[PDB]
RNA sequence: UUGACAUAUGAACGAGAAACCCUAUCCUUAACGGGAUGGUACUGACUUUCAUACAGGUGCUGCAUGGCUGUCGUCAGCUC
């Protein structure tokens, strides 16, 4: 139960905070031209269904 | 007397993936120095992530041991051991063998003789 | 857990057969002797079958703890093939040299 | 003032900057203290005040300014090729790297030399003196002390001869004339001799344990122990190839306890 | 002993209590041994895809259920 | 059997490696933490518009016993040149107003790092504070004797215990309760007449010689209770007492003998570091005085002279003042004038040896150019590649521009899509002087970067020969 | 320059306040009672107030303590023979005064008032070191016989009723997991609970 | 079906409840799971549940790429 180890960078908060606001920009970058996640739910093939 | 120390004494086995004999500064006083041989351990693995196959690069794990006598008396046992818990050999791993004697108390199994 | 989505399966069939270890080996210590009553034979069989398969060490792949490589995973190194040539060839793996005998 | 009134003048510190509800505070405080029905409420907001993490953001400008003002540039380097030669030659220069019982004694006698410290020859006499009183005392010192020893404390006993301190008197003067009369490798005891083997293995990064530490061997010669033959015998059928013939030596090596001490124990029973 | 195996043969835990009472449904364990108390039963045992159906006779005493669904279609060339 | 790694072929000879250790029950939790170490390091403070950033050029490991020691190397920033009293916000809301044999052993771990723990540096702090604190009458002599000697004489300038401890409970029977607690944990037979060894360092007065000998024998023999006309030879049996107070007289010497804290001084001679702050704190100590008797006695001091007429017990003021200098110091929220770099190494050191179970030192050393070594010029490209300010050959002509003299070559390639006109990728390399690869003894460095942009992943390889 | 000093001399005022009320409060509390609290506030300051010189002298203690303090690196004394009989430990108190010429002769004390002011604070000061080996050593250690008369003691529980090959079988258990030293002691009498456990399901 | 896993935001319950965990136990599932019964310990800048930004993809493009590799080729060439 010891083969997968933690990793230090969870100690420090800026790193989590970079990656989260580089995951957040890349997210607003897809949402700024409608390519982002359609609402569970409503997917494309199940709002064709309802159609 | 170049003959073997057989008696009280601490030896002191260092194995390390360099020579220790390049920070020798380190090295604690000793009365004998010997080294074990060499032992490597092959690793070949494919240099391509994909089909690449008769491409192959290896790499070793070479492993070295030197082994150290001092020789010590009784008295002087647990003084050496206080200052041999905090040394620092650089890039090394060593061990500590004691060899101290006592002497046998018989009298609870002196009626059995 | 860990952070490799790839590894996560195993990382829990691990915590799993961590958990369980202690029963599956008084279960097959009962199963062992052949000088026990019958029933007790059968009873810890059925309870050793009744183990969680997850829990078994059988069901443990030996992954790699960067990439998630199912295959040619170094057990000391607990890393795949070329993440050992990658960390190898820049020095970073201690002990590790180019052998060229 | 009670604990809610004592929040708003705390919050009303905090997050202003002024030096104005400190008044407060120390009013609300001393005033607790001097009613005493809070007594169990102070405790856990000095925890509160210590324990707990504050706003510790450190800016990277102030990181890196604060950086700069504190390391002078190094000047002899001029790459980063040969970095771990540069430290390994800065533990070089430190002449306490490593420290052993001679550079220790060779302080320590030299702050003797200077009046900082004191000589230890009283202190290895007196412990010498604790340690081994029994061979130096002559036989009929101790039972000529025993027999005095049995005098007074049958007089004591009487409780007519008040020998609160007469005893005492009669004890010194007794040792006095005592002291009058009197001043004027192989192991130690006996018996046969044991061979001990012991390992520690120093491994790095804080996890001490290893495999190779709780393993013991003891060993001893046969011919030490009196045994008749047929007991020899009995001995070498129970032990087997625990024995070396040549050698005349019996080895019994512990493992199968999870501790040093264990095994040492283990060897002997 | 009158032993001639030492190990007993394997059964699935769900066959370890209910026993026959089992054997008259869909069975996907194919793995598990055919008793000799499980005889004039009739079975569905699960090939993959479907359930298929197996009467549980005397001379199938001792064999796996698997034995008895095929699991890959016996195929011919063109 | 393509072009390899250049630090491949020159890792045992003319290179080092960054880390120095041996294990083998322990090698995978080790060779994990250098490169998860390394991984994390790197990812620490990056160059913003404003700010240099934090550049890791190498990072030195050694691990010991229980001691690890990591050694940072950083470019200085280069610029052309020419408060702590009022802060709030940092400190926010304050709640909190309104079996004995079956004993489980303790844990191992062999592969990874171990889990959170709560600290012991409060009770040390604790123990050094309220005991030990060398500010008792006894040791003022000596210590005006050592400053005499160390202003008049020459001899305790070339000796080793001067060179030792300054570097250009009483504790005896603190050693004897934490070894019979040690030893009685453990379950190991505690001889405290033994212990006394560590205490002497051998390397007329017989008459007290024997009366000590018969004492001992006296308080030897006897110790056979359940009698009391015995028990009155009990009563007069502090002849023993005459032997516990025969060694007595006027003392002149601090204790620096005793080899278990001159460990302790040992183990601080190597951890001091190159930073303090005492000089901010002696102002802070003696500017909070008169900031404290400045805030009592502002016609609010009925509550302290109704406390000062309770009874003697004015001093339970001092927890008041607690908790007072607690707020103020809360308030504040980081020391005065504490370095905010040797704040974060604190910061990193502190979960560093929570997570290893040691004692993790961080040193820094900050060297001259950037040109130092090929990871920090690969990290500058790719910073000015991050932002768009200038082309590559540009790049490259700045970099040749300021190459310090030590560099007898570099090379640098581009790879990826280099033009924005363009949807094929192609590869630009840039050489000047010498960068021959195929020469062993030569000093040849190498690192590559990645560049994250909007259309993909651009790579620099940089090369650089040292003499 | 002017600004940085303006601005750190407004600062410094309006931290500190007026410096009447100082020189007014000193005056009325009394000098003796004023040394009495600044002996008590630079008491503070060493705790409250952090140093860098405190936070080195507390890592070479925590280094000292570690490397000391380790049960892997324990060696008995080098003259002794193991404690096969395992007797108790004397209390601390005793062992003190077990050593008391020794320490008075290497410690000073010129008479008994000292000695026994030192074993009061001593005797004081003994219950957090006690918490500090135990941070540092662990729990505990259980010396392996008492591990083999608690393995032993557990399997006498299987229940009476159970057959003679039940309990062989306890027995038999309980003799090979005495010697293995690869199992933890908890999962031993865990082992042997369970054990016992799943027999008494049967045989009540 | 906000998911096995992460972060953020907003509501609801909870000043010691619940989730969580176990040397766990029993029943029911082909199995994961599901349902009961005990015990220990924790929760207020904190736990859980719900909601939505989402999470997730060994899906496609190696003819968009980085990195790595084969080959001409250990051939004596290729350039400034
Ligand atoms: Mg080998
Ligand atoms: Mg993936
Ligand atoms: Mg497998
Ligand atoms: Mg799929
Ligand atoms: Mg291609
Ligand atoms: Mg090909």
């Amino acid at each position: 139960a010891e083969w997968y180890p933690y990793d230090i960078k969870n100690e420090d908060p800026n790193v989590l905070a970079r990656e989260e606001k580089e995951r957040l920009s890349k997210l607003e970058m897809l949402k700024r031209r409608n390519k982002g996640p359609p609402q569970k739910g409503h997917g494309r093939r199940a709002a064709k269904r309802n159609k | 007397s170049t003959s073997k120390i057989k008696g009280t004494r601490i030896c002191i086995a260092i194995r390390s993936f360099d020579n220790p004999e390049k920070e020798a500064w380190c090295l604690p006083p000793h009365s004998r120095y010997a080294a074990m041989p060499d032992t490597r351990t092959l690793y070949t693995v494919l240099r391509s992530p994909h089909v690449d196959k008769k491409s192959r690069e290896q790499f070793e794990m070479r492993f070295k041991k030197r082994f150290l006598v001092i020789k010590a008396q009784s008295h002087e046992l647990s003084n050496k051991l206080f200052w041999l818990k905090r040394y620092r050999i650089l890039g090394a791993q060593y061990e500590l063998q004691f060899h101290c004697k006592t002497r046998l108390d018989m009298s609870p199994v002196l009626g059995s003789k | 857990e860990q952070g490799v989505k790839r590894n996560s399966a195993d990382h829990r069939r691990r915590l799993l057969a961590a958990r369980f270890e202690l029963r599956r080996k008084l279960y097959k210590a009962f199963c062992k002797d052949p000088e026990l009553p019958s029933e007790m034979r059968e009873k810890n069989r059925y309870k050793l079958s009744k183990l969680p398969r997850n829990s078994a060490f059988t069901r443990i792949r030996n992954r790699c703890v960067f990439t998630g490589r199912s295959r040619s995973v170094t057990e000391l190194f607990r890393m795949s093939r070329i993440c050992f040539r990658g960390l190898a060839n820049k020095g970073e793996l201690v002990g590790i040299k180019k052998s060229s005998w | 003032v009670g604990n809610k009134e004592l929040k708003a003048r705390i919050e009303k510190y905090f997050n202003e900057g002024n030096e104005d509800a400190l008044p407060g505070i120390i009013e609300a405080l001393l005033q607790r203290r001097l009613a005493d029905k809070h007594a169990d409420t102070d405790d856990e907001v000095m925890d509160s005040l210590q324990n707990q993490p504050f706003k510790d953001d450190v800016k990277d400008e102030d990181f890196e300014s604060d950086f700069e003002e504190a390391h002078s540039t190094d000047d002899e380097l001029e790459d980063l090729y040969n970095s771990p030669e540069y430290v390994k030659k800065k533990m070089q220069n430190n002449e306490f790297f490593n420290m052993d019982e001679k550079k220790w004694d060779v302080i320590v006698r030299d702050g003797i030399r200077h009046g900082i410290l004191k000589d230890t020859k009283e202190c290895e006499e007196i412990l010498e003196d604790m340690l081994h009183w029994d061979k130096l005392l002559p036989d009929d010192l101790k039972k000529k002390v025993e027999a005095k020893f049995n005098e007074l404390g049958d007089m004591c006993e009487r409780g007519e001869i008040e020998p609160e301190a007469a005893y005492e008197l009669f004890k010194e003067f007794e040792d006095e004339m005592v002291i009058q009369y009197g001043d004027q490798d192989d192991p130690p005891g006996k018996g046969p001799i044991l061979r001990w083997q012991s390992r520690i293995v120093f491994a790095p990064g804080g996890d001490a344990w290893h495999p190779k530490n709780r393993k013991v061997k003891l060993s001893v010669t046969v011919k030490e122990l009196g045994l008749s033959k047929h007991q020899a015998r009995r001995l070498r059928e129970l032990v087997g190839k625990r024995y070396d013939s040549g050698k005349d030596e019996l080895t019994i090596t512990s493992e199968r306890f999870e501790h040093r001490e264990e095994n040492r124990k283990d060897c002997l029973r | 002993m009158s032993r001639s195996v030492w190990k007993d043969p394997f059964v699935d835990a769900f066959l370890m209590k209910k026993k026959n009472a089992a054997l008259n449904r869909k069975i996907w364990s194919r793995r598990s041994t055919i008793l000799p108390e499980y005889v004039d039963s009739a079975v569905r045992i699960y090939n993959g895809k479907t359930h298929v159906r197996c009467k549980i006779t005397e001379g199938k005493v001792g064999h796996k259920f698997g034995e008895f669904a095929f699991t890959r279609k016996v195929k011919k060339h063109a | 059997a393509r072009k390899g790694n250049p630090i491949s072929v020159r890792l045992g000879k003319n290179r080092s490696s960054d880390s120095s250790w041996f294990s083998d029950y322990y090698y995978g939790k080790f060779v994990y933490q250098d490169v998860n170490l390394r991984s994390y390091f790197g990812s620490i403070r990056p160059p913003t518009r404003l700010t240099f950033g934090f550049r890791l050029g190498r990072c030195i490991i050694l691990h010991f016993p229980k001691r690890t020691f990591i050694h940072f190397f950083l470019p200085r920033r280069p610029r052309r040149l020419k408060r702590w009293w009022t802060t709030f916000g940092k400190a926010g809301p304050i709640g909190c107003l309104r079996n004995e044999i079956r004993g489980w052993p303790k844990k191992k771990q062999r592969y990874g790092y171990h889990d959170r723990s709560p600290s012991i540096k409060k009770n040390l702090s604790k123990l050094l504070r309220i005991s030990g604190a060398f500010k008792h009458p006894k040791y003022a002599g000596v210590v005006n004797d050592i400053a005499f000697l160390i202003e008049n004489d020459d001899s305790f300038k070339k000796t080793k215990l001067f060179k030792f401890f300054f570097p250009k409970v009483r504790p005896s029977l603190n050693f004897l309760v934490m070894q019979y607690f040690f030893n009685t944990k453990n379950q190991m037979n505690f001889d405290p007449v033994v212990v006394l060894n560590h205490f002497v360092a051998p390397g007329r007065s017989l008459q007290k010689r024997i009366r000590s000998r018969i004492a001992f024998f006296v308080e030897s023999l006897t110790s056979e209770k359940k009698c009391l006309a015995e028990a009155k030879n009990r009563l007069t049996h502090f002849i023993r007492l005459a032997n516990d107070l025969r060694f007595a007289g006027t003392t002149k010497t601090t204790i620096s003998l005793f080899p278990f804290f001159g460990a302790t001084f040992f183990f601080l001679r190597d951890g001091v570091g190159v930073y303090n702050n005492l000089d901010a704190r002696e102002q802070l100590l003696n500017q909070l005085r008169v900031k404290c008797w400045n805030l009592l006695g502002k016609d609010k001091v009925m509550e302290l002279i109704e406390k000062f007429k309770n009874l003697g017990g004015i001093e339970e003021l001092i927890k008041v003042i607690d908790m007072m200098i607690e707020i103020i110091l809360r308030k504040r929220g980081i020391p005065y004038r504490y370095n905010s770099y040797f704040y974060e190494v604190k910061k990193m050191r502190s979960f560093l040896s929570n997570r290893t179970n040691t004692k993790t030192l961080i040193e820094s050393v900050k060297i001259k150019s950037v040109y130092q070594s090929a990871s920090l010029i690969a990290q500058d490209i790719s910073f000015q590649l991050k932002n768009k300010r200038r082309s590559f050959h540009s790049i490259f002509a700045k970099i040749v521009k300021e190459i310090p003299k030590r560099v007898e070559g570099i090379r640098i390639c581009f790879s990826g899509r280099l033009k924005d006109a363009a949807e094929k990728a192609q590869t630009k390399c840039y050489k000047h002087r010498k960068t021959s690869c195929n020469v062993f003894n030569q000093k040849i460095d190498y690192a590559p970067v990645e560049v994250s942009t909007r259309y993909g992943i651009l790579g620099v390889k940089v090369w650089i020969s040292y003499s | 320059d002017k600004k940085e000093e303006e601005a750190e001399q407004e600062a410094l005022s309006v931290f500190v306040g007026d410096n009447a009320d100082g020189e007014k409060f000193a005056k009325k509390m009394g000098d003796e009672i004023m040394a009495k609290l600044a002996e008590g506030y630079e008491d503070i300051c060493e705790r409250a107030l952090p140093s860098t010189a405190h936070d080195a002298l507390v890592d070479a203690y925590d280094t000292n303590l570690m490397i000391e303090c380790e049960p892997e690196y324990l060696m008995p004394d080098f003259g002794s023979n193991p404690d096969i009989d395992e007797k108790p430990p004397m209390p601390l108190r005793e062992c003190l005064e077990k050593v008391k010429p020794f320490i008075v002769a290497l410690e000073g004390i010129k008479d008994q008032e000292e000695w026994e002011e030192a074993i009061g604070e001593a005797m004081a000061e003994a219950p957090r070191m006690k918490e500090i080996v135990d941070h540092y050593s662990g729990p505990d250690r259980v010396t392996a016989k008492k591990q083999n008369e608690e393995l032993d003691r557990i399997a006498t529980t299987v229940p009476q009723s159970a057959p003679d090959s039940v309990k062989r079988f306890a027995d038999r258990v309980a003799l090979s997991l005495k010697s293995n030293p690869g199992w933890g002691f908890d999962k031993k009498y865990q082992f042997m609970d369970k054990l016992v456990l799943e027999v008494s399901q049967n045989y009540k």
